[PDB]
C-alpha cells in the first residue's frame, strides 16, 4: 500500500522553534495528507491541513508545506501548552485510512544525574514463591539510558520490565522502574544481584549490588 | 419602547455544565424597535414571529387566536384563557363570541383545564409552534424596564399551521399588546449553577459583542483580535445539482456474461447521466473495493466531467498492481494506471462461472513486451517477440508465443481465481458536468448572503450576477486565493457568479473591558471611501444594526479606525 | 461539535460486546462517521465507516466479524463486536470526516473521548507491605516501596498522607506481564529527615472484590 514513514527519532524541542517534522511516503501526492496532534493522555486532533488550509481551533503560528513525496512541518515559536506526539495520515487510499507512527516532542533542559537505587525483594512475596528485583532510576533529564541485569557475573535479559514516566512539570527529568522477575529456586541459588546502569550523562556506568 | 436584553429562551432541554455555548436558532435581537400598542377592530399586525408581553394588572388582555387571514378562509389556532381553563381549539371559524360563530369541520380538541409582568415568545418553523413562559416582577409604569426573564416553554402543540396573526384580546378595562418582531441572529449563552443562565451576550449588537463571541470569553484584553466575522449576517442555503436526467449505465456493467482478458480491456465512456453509486455501496461482495482520488464515501456529492469503465479479469491475489505506483507483471504489459488516476477500482470473486474442473483455458495476459505501457495504454498484438528484429517463426529455434494463458480451475487456491476488477477513471477536466449524484436544485437568490454548494465549490458569500472573461467548455473558475469565483449553473442560464465578497474580516481593537466600554473596529485591507456605503446600503457583511462612522483616515496600510478620532 | 462516548470492555476472547457514540448539536445527517483503534503505543489502525448511504466500509483484517450501523435522529452510532479475539485490547474512538471544497480531504475533524475493551481475565491485587525500614542503607538518600501485582484495572493511585511536605515524588505507570497480570511500583523520595519520623500510608485502593488494603512500608 501507500507506505508512510515519519521521523524514526523524538526531537527534543529546546527554547528553540526549529523542528524537522517530516512525512515522506513511498508514492507521490500533491495534497493528499494532513498532520494531527495528539498530547499523551487524550484523543487526537487535527493540527495541520493539507498545508495550505489551515483552519481555526490551531493557532495561525503553525504553519505546513508540502510537495511530491517529501512534506515538511514548520512551526513557529514554540509554547508549551503546543507538546505531545504529532501525526501524519495519507489520503490517498481512500478505504484504508492508514495513519502514520508518531514523533514525540518532549522539553530539553540541563543534563542530570540518575540516582541508581536497586531495592531487595519485599519479605512477604517470599511466603507466595515468587521475587520481584526492582531497580530504581529516578532524576535523569537523558532519555535514552537502558538498564542491564547481571546476576553472580551471568548477563540477564528477557525477562525484565521497564517502566519510565513522563516528563515532569517542575525539574523537568525523567524516573524509571525496572523490575526482573525471578523465581525462588533461582533467586536462593545466586547471592549477588548487580543492576548495571548505562547513562549518557555519567561519565562511567554506575553499577549497584547487594548481598543476599 | 425597547428591548433591553428581553427574550432569552432555551434552545434545547439537554442539562448542561459550565460552557460556553453558541446559539443559532434564537431571535428577538437585543435593543430592536418592538412595536407596542399602548392602546378590523384590533390592530393585528403581521407575526414574521412575535414577542408578547402583558404589562396590564387584573388580566386585561388573556387571550390569544393564531392563524391566518379571518372571515373563515384558514385554520385558526385559539388560545383563550377563560376562568383557569385554557382550552386550545384549532377548528373554531369567524364567518369572546368568535367561537360559536360556524360549526362546518372541528377536529383535534385539545382541552388543558387546571403589577404582573408575563413575557411569551412565539417561534414558527417547519410546522412546530413553539410558546415560552417567562416572569418578571416590575414597578415602574413608564415603558419596558430591563431584566433577563429567564423563559420556560409551556406548550408545543404543532397543529401544521403557519401562523401569522394573533386576534381576539378582552374588553372592559389599561389594555396594551407590546408585540415585537424578531430577526434570526446568532447567541452566546452561559450555563451557570443549577442550570441557570442570567447572562446572555447577543453577537450582533456592537462589534465589542462580536469580538467577546470571537474568542469564546466574557472578558477582552488588549490588543487586537478577530475571527472572519463569520456571526454577523447569517441567511439561507443555495443548493445545486438539478433535476436527474437518464440513469446512468454503471449496472449494466457488472452484468456482462462475458468478460475480455487483460491485455483487450474494453473502454466504455460513460457521459451525460446522474450516477446513483448505488451498485457499489450495496451488495457488500467487492473484496477490493478501493479508491485513489476522490473519498470511498464522498461519491454523491461532486459533479466528475468524465468517468470511464475498464474490465479486465485477472488471476487471484495477482490484483495489487491496479494501484498508482505499483509494479510488475500486470503493471506494465497489460494494464497501466497513471501516478494520479483520480478514481476508484473495484474487484469481485467469479470462482462459480470462469472456472471448470476440466479445463477453463480461456483468459490470457501479455508477459513479454519491448518497454513499458504508458498510462492508459492498450496493445491487442500477437507475434512471438525477441529484442534484436527477430520475426521468430514459431519452430525455427526458440521462438514462443509471449502469452500465457491462465490455469483457472475449480480445486485450487485463492490466489489462483478469476477476479473481474472493474476500474472507474474519474476526471474533473474543464468540461460540463456529465456525472453528477441524485440530489435536487433550486433558484438562484441573487443579493443575499446565502452559502452556495455548487458541484464542487461551496463556501458564502452574496451570489449577484456579473460579467467575466469566461470559456464556453469552462464550467467554474478560481480567483488568486483559490478561491472559487465564478461558476455556471448546471440547470440553465449560464451566466457568471458570485462577485467579489466584502473586503476582508475587519478587527475589533478593544484597550481593555475593565478599562472602558467604548468600541473601536480595525479593517485589515479596504479602501476606506466605500466601506461607508456598503454598511448604509446592508449590503456588507460586517454590518451591524447600531453602528455609526466618525472618521476615516486613508494612509499606507490605513486601517480606518471607526470608534475614535 | 462534540461526540461522547459510552460503555467499556469487560468480556472474554470469544464473545460479543458493542459500542455507542453519540453526538451534539451540530447536524449529524450528512457527515461521516469512523472508528480509531490506538493501543497505546501502537498505530491506530482502524478504518471502518459508514457514509450517508447504505455504505459500510471495514478492515480487511476483521471482515465479516464486525458490523456498523447509524441513526440520524437519534444522533448515535454502533459498533459491534462478534468474534472478538485477544488481539484487541484497545481505547477505541469515533471520528468524522469532511471535504470543505469537494472531496480532497477528510480531516478526521472531531474525536471523542475514548472506550477501553479489553479481553482478559481479573484477579485480586496483592500489596507487598513491610519494606526493609534499616538492615543495609540507613543514612544518605533511599526510598520505600508499595510494589502490587496480579491486577487486571488500574483505578489506583498511591497518595503519601495526602500530602505532609515537600520532597516531589510521583507513581509509575503499569505494565502488563506476560501472564496477562498488571503490576506497579510506586516509590518515594526521602525528606531530610526520615528515620523515626512522619511515615508514609500507601493508599492502594478500588480493589474489583470490594477489599481495600492500606500498610505502611
Amino acid at each position: 500500500d501507500i507506505q508512510v514513514t515519519q521521523s524514526p527519532s523524538p526531537l527534543s524541542a529546546s527554547v528553540g522553534d526549529r523542528v524537522t517534522i517530516t512525512c515522506r511516503a513511498s508514492q507521490t501526492i500533491g495534497k493528499y495528507l494532513n498532520w494531527y496532534h495528539q498530547i499523551p493522555g487524550k484523543a487526537p486532533k487535527l493540527l495541520i491541513s493539507a498545508a495550505s488550509t489551515l483552519h481555526s481551533g490551531v493557532p495561525s503560528r503553525f504553519s505546513g508545506r508540502g510537495s511530491g513525496t517529501d512534506f515538511t512541518l514548520t512551526i513557529s515559536s514554540l509554547q508549551p501548552e503546543d507538546f505531545g506526539t504529532y501525526y501524519c495520515q495519507q489520503s490517498y487510499s481512500s478505504p484504508p485510512w492508514t495513519f502514520g507512527q508518531g514523533t514525540k516532542v518532549e522539553i530539553k533542559r540541563t543534563v542530570a544525574a540518575p540516582s541508581v537505587f536497586i531495592f531487595p525483594p519485599s519479605d512477604e512475596q517470599l511466603k507466595s514463591g515468587t521475587a520481584s528485583v526492582v531497580c530504581l532510576l529516578n532524576n535523569f533529564y537523558p532519555r535514552e539510558a537502558k538498564v542491564q541485569w547481571k546476576v553472580d557475573n551471568a548477563l540477564q535479559s528477557g525477562n525484565s520490565q521497564e517502566s519510565v514516566t513522563e516528563q515532569d512539570s517542575k525539574d523537568s527529568t525523567y524516573s524509571l522502574s525496572s523490575t526482573l522477575t525471578l523465581s525462588k529456586a533461582d533467586y536462593e541459588k545466586h547471592k549477588v544481584y548487580a543492576c548495571e546502569v548505562t547513562h549518557q550523562g555519567l561519565s562511567s556506568p554506575v553499577t549497584k549490588s547487594f548481598n543476599r | 419602547h425597547t428591548s433591553s436584553m428581553r427574550g432569552v429562551y432555551y434552545p434545547d432541554e439537554i442539562f448542561r455544565s459550565d460552557t460556553l455555548y453558541l446559539t443559532q436558532d434564537l431571535f428577538l435581537p437585543f435593543y430592536s424597535n418592538v412595536t407596542g400598542f399602548h392602546t378590523g377592530n384590533p390592530v393585528i399586525p403581521f407575526k414574521d414571529g412575535i414577542y408578547f408581553a402583558a404589562t396590564e394588572k387584573s388580566n386585561v388582555v388573556r387571550g390569544w387566536v393564531f392563524g391566518s387571514t379571518m372571515n373563515n378562509k384558514s385554520q385558526s389556532v385559539i388560545i383563550i384563557n377563560n376562568s383557569t381553563n385554557v382550552v386550545i381549539r384549532a377548528c373554531n371559524f369567524e364567518l369572546h363570541t368568535m367561537i360559536f360563530d360556524n360549526a362546518f369541520n372541528c377536529t383535534f380538541e385539545y382541552i388543558s383545564d387546571a403589577k404582573h409582568l408575563r413575557e411569551f415568545v412565539f417561534k414558527n418553523k417547519d410546522g412546530f409552534l413553539y410558546v415560552y413562559k417567562g416572569y418578571q416582577p416590575i414597578d415602574v409604569v413608564r415603558d419596558l424596564p430591563s431584566g433577563f426573564n429567564t423563559l420556560k416553554p409551556i406548550f408545543k402543540l404543532p397543529l401544521g399551521i403557519n401562523i401569522t396573526n394573533f386576534r381576539a384580546i378582552l374588553t372592559a378595562f389599561a389594555a396594551a399588546y407590546f408585540v415585537g418582531y424578531l430577526k434570526p441572529t446568532t447567541f452566546m449563552l452561559k450555563y451557570d449553577e443549577n442550570g441557570t443562565i442570567t447572562d446572555a451576550v447577543d453577537c450582533s449588537q456592537n462589534p465589542l459583542a462580536e469580538l467577546k463571541c470571537s474568542v469564546k470569553s466574557f472578558e477582552i484584553d488588549k490588543g487586537i483580535y478577530q475571527t472572519s466575522n463569520f456571526r454577523v449576517v447569517p441567511s439561507g442555503d443555495v443548493v445545486r445539482f438539478p433535476n436527474i436526467t437518464n440513469l446512468c449505465p454503471f449496472g449494466e456493467v457488472f452484468n456482462a456474461t462475458k468478460f475480455p482478458s487483460v491485455y483487450a480491456w474494453e473502454r466504455k465512456k460513460i457521459s451525460n447521466c446522474v450516477a446513483d453509486y448505488s451498485v457499489l455501496y450495496n451488495s457488500t461482495f467487492f473484496s477490493t473495493f478501493k479508491c485513489y482520488g476522490v473519498s470511498a464515501t464522498k461519491l454523491n456529492d461532486l459533479c466528475f466531467s468524465n468517468v470511464y469503465a475498464d474490465s479486465f479479469v485477472v488471476k487471484g491475489d495477482d490484483v495489487r498492481q491496479i494501484a498508482p505506483g505499483q509494479t510488475g507483471v500486470i503493471a506494465d504489459y497489460n494494464y497501466k494506471l497513471p501516478d494520479d488516476f483520480m478514481g476508484c477500482v473495484l474487484a469481485w470473486n467469479t470462482r462459480n462461472i470462469d472456472a471448470t474442473s476440466t479445463g477453463n483455458y480461456n483468459y490470457k495476459y501479455r508477459y513479454l513486451r519491448h518497454g513499458k505501457l504508458r498510462p492508459f495504454e492498450r496493445d491487442i498484438s500477437n507475434v512471438p517477440f525477441s529484442p534484436d528484429g527477430k520475426p521468430c517463426t514459431p519452430p525455427a529455434l526458440n521462438c514462443y508465443w509471449p502469452l500465457n494463458d491462465y490455469g483457472f480451475y475449480t480445486t485450487t487456491g485463492i490466489g489462483y481465481q478469476p477476479y473481474r476488477v472493474v476500474v472507474l477513471s474519474f476526471e474533473l477536466l474543464n468540461a460540463p458536468a456529465t456525472v453528477c449524484g441524485p440530489k435536487l436544485s433550486t433558484d438562484l437568490i441573487k443579493n443575499q448572503c446565502v452559502n452556495f454548494n455548487f458541484n464542487g465549490l461551496t463556501g458564502t458569500g452574496v451570489l449577484t450576477p456579473s460579467s467575466k472573461r469566461f470559456q464556453p467548455f469552462q464550467q467554474f473558475g478560481r480567483d488568486v486565493s483559490d478561491f472559487t469565483d465564478s461558476v455556471r449553473d448546471p440547470k440553465t442560464s449560464e451566466i457568471l457568479d458570485i462577485s467579489p465578497c466584502a473586503f476582508g474580516g475587519v478587527s475589533v481593537i478593544t484597550p481593555g473591558t475593565n478599562a472602558s466600554s467604548e468600541v473601536a473596529v480595525l479593517y485589515q485591507d479596504v479602501n476606506c471611501t466605500d466601506v461607508s456605503t456598503a454598511i448604509h446600503a446592508d449590503q456588507l457583511t460586517p454590518a451591524w444594526r447600531i453602528y455609526s462612522t466618525g472618521n476615516n483616515v486613508f494612509q499606507t496600510q490605513a486601517g480606518c479606525l471607526i470608534g475614535a478620532e | 461539535v462534540r461526540l461522547v462516548e459510552s460503555g467499556g470492555g469487560l468480556v472474554q476472547p470469544g464473545g460479543s460486546l458493542r459500542l455507542s457514540c453519540a453526538a451534539s448539536g451540530f447536524t449529524f445527517r450528512n457527515y461521516d462517521i469512523h472508528w480509531v483503534r490506538q493501543t497505546t503505543g501502537k498505530g491506530l489502525e482502524w478504518v471502518s465507516a459508514v457514509g450517508t448511504s447504505g455504505d459500510t466500509y471495514y478492515l480487511d483484517s476483521v471482515k465479516g466479524r464486525f458490523t456498523i450501523s447509524r441513526e440520524d435522529a437519534k444522533k448515535s452510532v454502533y459498533l459491534q463486536m462478534n468474534s472478538l479475539r485477544a488481539g484487541d485490547t484497545a481505547m477505541y474512538y469515533c471520528v468524522r470526516g469532511d471535504a470543505s471544497p469537494d472531496n480532497i480531504y477528510y480531516y478526521m475533524d472531531v474525536w471523542g473521548t475514548g472506550t477501553r475493551v479489553i479481553v482478559s481475565s481479573t484477579k485480586g491485587p496483592s500489596v507487598f507491605p513491610l519494606a526493609p525500614s534499616s538492615k543495609s542503607t540507613s543514612g544518605g538518600t533511599a526510598a520505600l516501596g508499595c510494589l502490587v501485582k496480579d491486577y487486571f484495572p488500574e483505578p489506583v493511585t498511591v497518595s503519601w498522607n495526602s500530602g505532609a511536605l515537600t520532597s516531589g515524588v510521583h507513581t509509575f505507570p503499569a505494565v502488563l506481564q506476560s501472564s496477562g497480570l498488571y503490576s506497579l511500583s510506586s516509590v518515594v523520595t526521602v525528606p531530610s529527615s526520615s528515620l523515626g519520623t512522619q511515615t508514609y500510608i500507601c493508599n492502594v485502593n478500588h480493589k474489583p472484590s470490594n477489599t481495600k488494603v492500606d500498610k505502611k512500608v
